[PDB]
């Protein structure tokens, strides 16, 4: 069972890690600063048409 | 309920000029607290953008 443990460990995770995790592999919208623009002005209604 | 009837006439004469004197020292400006209306509302264009 140590022989089976050696060959099974070398079979599943034998090479390099498959999870690349690198910004070009991630989706393209992962590089922005979330621009917020506008206002919440509170004024009066106009009194003339 | 205190004064005799003779004194109450003199008190009433000075009282009647008192009422019209508080008429004079009150004024009638008006037209500034009657022409304001509850007109308040919020508007705006706020959004999250990349």
């Amino acid at each position: 069972y140590k022989h089976k443990f050696d060959l099974a460990a070398a079979n599943i995770f034998g090479g390099a890690v498959r999870v690349d995790v690198d910004l070009d592999s991630m989706p393209a919208w992962m590089s922005e600063k979330f621009i917020l623009q506008g206002s919440f002005s509170v004024t009066t209604a106009p009194y003339a048409v | 309920t205190v004064l005799p009837p003779a004194d109450f006439l003199h008190a009433w004469l000075r009282h009647c000029r008192l009422r019209d004197e508080l008429d004079a020292l009150a004024g009638d400006p008006s037209m500034l607290s009657r022409n304001v209306f509850p007109d308040m509302r919020l508007q705006g264009r706020v959004d999250i953008l990349t």
